[PDB]
């Protein structure tokens, strides 16, 4: 079932569900633990009666399918972050307290992804540069507020 | 003499394996030091 | 003969374990590498 219920089926189901990104992470980390479960449980090879059996191809196919699923969930979570970051930057552009609350939003979602995995975070160079530009944007906002 | 040399081969194989593991661990800790430099680069941005 | 075969089996077992730890080490490094370079 884990082989047949492919990446597409769960990825579409999850992302149309679009759950709360931290809880989505909590399931992806459950699936990463499922990788660990597989890697401990599965042999490379086993001997059965007159037969020599190998299971390497299923072990790797299942594990790399699980990796592709977890990382694609992380990817769509990154796109939802990018949707927030784009709305935040669009507000900074448009007005250039809500702007400060949008700083709070970007900082919050970045901090969430940082907390739930350091390796999940730094999702793009664009995310680092948008975080720094999001810090720069308040100085511009205040400069334009003088007008 | 072969069998003693063979279990000794297990022992010196371990010796060289875990000393290799220890130097690559020192390299991994140096990659943690590169992660401290990563923190320094982050603050250099901040 | 059996003790030689057993010793061989032990060094095979340990070299397998070493490979498992090697690949763990490799992906751990790859995690640090990707996050460090991504800045």
């Amino acid at each position: 079932e884990l082989n047949n219920n492919d990446i597409s089926t769960f990825l579409k189901t999850y992302q149309t569900q679009c759950p709360s990104a931290e809880e989505v992470r909590e399931v992806v980390i459950t699936h990463l633990k499922e990788k660990e479960i597989l890697d401990n449980s599965l042999p490379s090879s086993i001997i059965i009666g007159p037969f020599y059996i190998n299971v390497d191809n299923v072990k790797q196919s299942l594990s790399k399918k699980r990796k592709a699923l977890a990382t694609s969930m992380l990817d769509i979570l990154a796109k939802n972050l990018h949707k927030e970051v784009d709305s935040i930057c669009e507000e900074f552009r448009s007005i250039s307290e809500k702007l400060v609350f949008l700083e709070e939003r970007i900082v919050k979602v970045m901090s969430d992804y940082e907390v739930m995995d350091e390796f999940f975070y730094n999702l793009t160079t664009d995310d680092f540069n948008d975080k720094w530009a999001a810090n720069n944007w308040p100085s511009k906002i205040l400069g334009q507020i003088d007008m | 003499n072969e069998q003693k040399a063979k279990c000794e081969a297990t022992e010196k194989r371990e010796s060289e394996r875990r000393q290799v593991e220890e130097k690559k661990h020192n390299e991994e800790i140096q990659f943690l030091k590169r992660t401290n430099q990563q923190l320094k680069a982050q603050l250099e941005g901040i």
